[PDB]
């Protein structure tokens, strides 16, 4: 039958796929980085704590500013803090109270969230602060949402699939399909040319923006991917799975290179990010805390133990000075 | 004391409380007093759109009140005029083309009965049935409905709630009492019967069936029946709310009048068959008739009172020999012998004798023997007193076998109405008490029980509806309601001082006031507005915004317990924590544990199926 | 099941399997390198002093 050699074709092709990355394997990154110094011990210590969410935190993205700091909360609102003074420039309620995702667009004039209520909503910050787009097509919640610009946004949803969404006219242009499980995650490429998506299939997946097609597929996760984040150098990125461990992974090289794990740590990561040298990793923990990897080692380099539940987010800001903690106590944390 | 209606916000949990029940139509609101009264004062004054249509309705209504062809012939044509006529030449005539002829053609017949607009009824609820309902709903109008039926079902009477004055009745399970009702001044009276007296008699059975008997009658406001409009019950007596009667009974003034002409006889029988045809039609009979169960009421009056040994006949007709002595029929003294309603017009011509010979039909020789008064049930010759008229009626009200009783052919009450003994009455006229009634009144121990004993009266406790909304729209609803509207409109033109609400724009599925519990050593209750959301219960201050709340997945059991026996929900939290709410009426209960209930099912087999929410290991 | 999802299964592992990889020799020092050239710029690596930490004060 034909159906037959389709499936045995595509087993033939996932063969062809392991060989070549095979014989890329003549080093390790472990072994290429056993001369450079380690980064010592990092101890950040917590500078702001930021009170206003009245149940758990699901998500928080920076402002570009490095200063402002949009949250989702299980209280159904969405505070805009600045993190300098921790007033509340803005507090949303939103129209349905299954929120899942925040983001912060680029230019500082938009905020967009979503959840379970399967739409990607913008509110114009810009005098009151009112819904300016619902964007509907979504079969399944919301899991993440970043913006390109002003005008175009990509978002990941429990359908299995990301889309790429105009603004103004609300359309859904283009849409990723590929994944077989709840997409949990994206992550925008430094040049907005591609971005990557973590989902329950223990798999990510490399986009192309402008094709709308799936470059290269990333295995190598036992669990769900609950996060994932780019490389700054956009070559590489970071990925956190219910597995416990982390895994950084090569484009060039097609393939994983490091995995942040250890015995002492069972409970799933929940997020991730990287410094602004993409030196050191962050990891959100569902053990409560906060761990900081050693990217280029793999060493343990520091903990960040504040919160008193699950963190389920954090964030570093584009100038590196301080990383963002959001939990299920309902608190976000400043630590530099 | 008086009647304090609970503020707007009560919208919107009874709102979702009646709206679960299908009681939010048309048909159950408008059929109803005060639901009538309030969406009449919705049309007619803040609608016009249903003006004329109400208007159209309430001039039918009255044109049903007219007594003589002549008020009617001179209103058919003021309604055809207005409400017909003048719509058909505007082209604005909303009906059909049956209902618009129905009318005029008995028009220029000059046959004007009074159910002439019957068509237009059906027609003018069709109009209304639709739109102008749901306007209604949308209105501040239906609000105070909600805030209305609140306190109907929240009803929670005691003594307290009763003035008792003298006492007006005796019997061998307890007393009657003249009482005024505290909430809207109704006079009333009050039938207290002793739990312990009823044991001892094992009188356990009868005392249940006689409320339940006044439930199947109270309803449709007889004026010839002492109908109930509430029953309550203490720890160690029962009380009927009844139509307060305070003439005194027909086997007293009896005995001090002496026996009645048979034109004074004919008024208490026409009055007296009224009632019987409003028990007759709701399948109850009487089976107890005679003068001592007749009340009169202050002007001579007459009402047929205690229905303890009265029972349905709807499904299964009674065989048991029960009444009194001398007024029962042949069918019912034998025993094994079911019969229907012929023996209340079996009684009501032994009742009928006595009140012209002062004697039963059957007691001879003033004999005080049950055996031989029973005995002659089993000719019965009448006087030569008797006119020709009244010795028909009795002889067909008499007769030994049902096939031949007067009343038991096939008619029902229609059969005694045109007995030649009441030629002379227009029998609207007696229903609407227009004749002079002939009198006019002038002004043991050793026993326990508990627990096992207090179960059987557990259903005791009603309120008619009907009977409470006639009741509150005679007296304070006009009141309450003006003194309410300026209350709330004070709030609100004075929250403009102060400042939107906070469950508009959302997804909020209920809200309302409630007491949460603090330390319960300090009879520490915080009064706060809560907010049910899908996922969490917010609360707040007043001024302040929500500050706290709690999660649908923290709330593991939703539980109902009592506290100074008062109904109180316990909320059971995964964390070993507890949290106990109480609210301001049963509905509110009642609503808040079902919806609470359904959040925090739903929202738990939601938050399962998602991945980042769900709790892990 | 479907013959048509079967053969879009292949022609995207076809796109994923003829690419151009490098030796993870290489790809492990490009990033090595970067971190070197902006370590300097990482406030979380270097310590800045407090007048230029916006949260220290
Ligand atoms: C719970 O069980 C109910 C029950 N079952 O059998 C019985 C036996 N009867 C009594 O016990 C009882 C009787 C009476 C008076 N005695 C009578 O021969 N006929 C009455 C009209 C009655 C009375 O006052 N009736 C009323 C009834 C309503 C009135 N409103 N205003 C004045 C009123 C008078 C008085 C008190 C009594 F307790 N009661």
């Amino acid at each position: 039958s034909e159906l037959d050699q389709l499936r045995q074709e595509a087993e033939q092709l996932k063969n062809q796929i392991r060989d070549a990355r095979k014989a890329c394997a003549d080093a390790t990154l472990s072994q290429i980085t056993n001369n450079i110094d380690p980064v010592g011990r990092i101890q950040m210590r917590t500078r702001r704590t930021l009170r206003g969410h009245l149940a758990k935190i699901y998500a928080m993205h920076w402002g570009t500013d490095s200063r402002l700091l949009v949250s989702a909360s299980q209280d159904g609102k969405l505070i805009i803090w600045d993190s300098y003074t921790t007033n509340k420039v803005h507090a949303i309620p939103l129209r349905s109270s299954w929120v899942m995702t925040c983001a912060y667009a680029p230019s500082g004039n938009y905020v967009a969230c979503g959840g379970l209520d399967n739409i990607c909503s913008i509110y114009n910050l810009k005098g009151n602060v009112r819904v300016s787009r619902e964007l509907a097509g979504h079969t399944g919640y919301l899991s993440c949402c970043r913006f390109l610009d002003d005008n175009q946004i990509v978002t990941s949803s429990g359908d299995t699939t990301c889309a790429l969404w105009d603004i103004e006219t609300g359309q859904q242009t283009t849409t990723f399909t590929g994944h077989t499980g709840d997409v949990m995650s994206l992550s925008l490429a430094p040049d907005t040319r591609l971005f990557v998506s973590g989902a329950c299939d223990a798999s990510a997946k490399l986009w192309d923006v402008r094709e709308g097609m799936c470059r290269q597929t990333f295995t190598g996760h036992e669990s769900d991917i609950n996060a994932i984040c780019f490389f700054p150098n956009g070559n590489a990125f970071a990925t956190g799975s219910d597995d416990a461990t982390c895994r950084l992974f090569d484009l060039r090289a097609d393939q994983e290179l490091m995995t942040y794990s250890h015995d002492n740590i069972i409970c799933g990561i929940t997020s991730v990010s990287f410094s602004k040298s993409g030196r050191l990793l962050l990891a959100g923990y569902d053990d409560f805390n906060c761990n900081v990897w050693d990217a280029l080692k793999a060493d343990r380099a520091g903990v960040l133990a504040g919160h008193d539940n699950r963190v389920s987010c954090l964030g570093v800001t584009d100038d590196g000075m301080a990383v963002a903690t959001g939990s299920w106590d309902s608190f976000l944390k400043i630590w530099n | 004391k008086k009647i304090l209606l609970p503020e707007p916000s009560i919208r919107s949990v009874m709102q979702k409380y009646l709206e679960d029940r299908g009681e939010v139509t048309f048909e159950k609101i408008f059929s109803q007093k005060l639901g009538y009264l309030l969406f009449r004062d919705f049309c007619l004054n803040h609608l016009e759109e249903a003006r004329p249509l109400v208007e159209f309705y309430e001039e039918i209504k009255k044109y049903e009140k007219l007594e003589t062809e002549e008020e009617r012939v001179a209103r058919s044509r003021e309604i055809f005029d207005s409400y017909i006529m003048k719509e058909l030449l505007a082209c604005s005539h909303p009906f059909s083309k049956s209902a618009t002829e129905h009318v005029q053609g008995h028009l220029g017949k000059k046959q004007v009965p009074p159910d002439l607009f019957q068509p237009y009824i059906e027609e003018i609820c069709q109009n209304l049935r639709g739109d102008v309902f749901q306007k209604f709903i949308e209105s501040d109008k239906f609000t105070r409905f909600c805030q209305w039926k609140n306190v109907e079902l929240n009803i929670h009477l005691t003594m307290n709630d009763f003035s008792v004055h003298r006492i007006i009745g005796r019997g061998g399970f307890g007393e009657v009492y003249g009482c005024r009702k505290a909430d809207t001044g109704k006079m009333y009276a009050m039938k207290c019967l002793d739990k312990k007296r009823i044991k001892m008699k094992q009188g356990e059975t009868l005392a249940l069936n006689e409320r339940i008997m006044l439930s199947l009658v109270s309803t449709g406001d007889c004026p010839f029946i002492v109908c109930m409009s509430y029953a309550f019950h203490t720890p160690d007596k029962l009380s009927f709310i009844l139509d307060l009667m305070n003439g005194g009974d027909l086997h007293y003034h009896l005995s001090q009048h002496g026996v009645f002409s048979e034109a004074d006889m004919r008024f208490y029988a026409a009055e007296i068959i009224l009632g019987l045809e409003h028990m007759h039609n709701r399948f109850v009979v009487y089976r107890d008739l005679k003068p001592a169960n007749i009340l009169l009421d202050e002007h001579g009056h007459v009402r047929i009172s205690d229905l303890g040994l009265a029972c349905d006949f709807s499904k299964k007709k009674p065989h048991a020999s029960v009444g009194t002595h001398g007024y029962m029929a042949p069918e019912v003294l034998q025993k094994g012998v079911a019969y229907d309603s012929s023996a209340d017009w079996f009684s009501l011509g032994c009742m009928l004798f006595k009140l012209l010979r002062g004697h039963s039909p059957f007691r001879q020789h003033k004999t005080k023997d049950k055996h031989e008064i029973d005995r002659m049930t089993l000719a019965v010759e009448l006087p030569d007193s008797f006119s020709p008229e009244l010795r028909s009626l009795l002889e067909g009200l008499l007769q030994r076998d049902v096939n031949r009783r007067l009343g038991c052919l096939g008619r029902g009450a229609q059969e005694v109405k045109e007995s030649p003994f009441f030629r002379s009455l227009d029998w609207q006229m007696v229903f609407l008490q227009k004749y002079p009634p002939p009198l006019i009144p002038p002004r043991t121990k050793g026993i326990k029980l508990l627990d096992s004993d207090q179960e059987l009266y557990r259903n005791f406790p009603l309120t008619i509806s009907e009977r409470w909304q006639q009741e509150v729209a005679e007296t304070v609803f006009d009141t309450i309601n003006a003194e309410t509207d300026r209350l709330e409109a004070r709030k609100k033109a004075k929250n403009k001082q102060l400042g939107e609400d906070y469950a508009l724009g959302k997804d909020c599925i209920m809200h309302g006031y409630m007491s949460k519990m603090g330390n319960p050593f300090l009879t520490q209750w915080q009064r706060r507005y809560f907010y049910l959301f899908p996922n969490r219960l917010e609360w707040r201050g007043e001024g302040e915004a929500p500050q706290s709340l709690l999660t649908m997945e923290e709330i593991q059991s939703v539980e109902e317990t009592q506290i100074k026996e008062r109904k109180c929900l316990l909320l059971k939290i995964r964390g070993g924590k507890q949290f106990i709410l109480q609210c301001d009426s049963d509905p509110e209960l009642v609503q808040w544990k079902k919806e609470l209930r359904d959040a925090y099912r739903e929202a738990q087999q939601l938050v399962q199926r998602v991945p980042k929410m769900k709790n892990k290991p | 099941a479907s013959i048509a999802q079967a053969r879009k299964l292949v022609e995207q592992l076809k796109m994923e399997a003829n690419i151009d990889r490098i030796k993870v020799s290489k790809a492990a020092a490009d990033l090595m390198a970067y971190c070197e050239a902006h370590a300097k710029e990482d406030p979380l690596l270097t310590p800045v002093p407090a007048s230029e930490n916006p949260f220290r004060e």
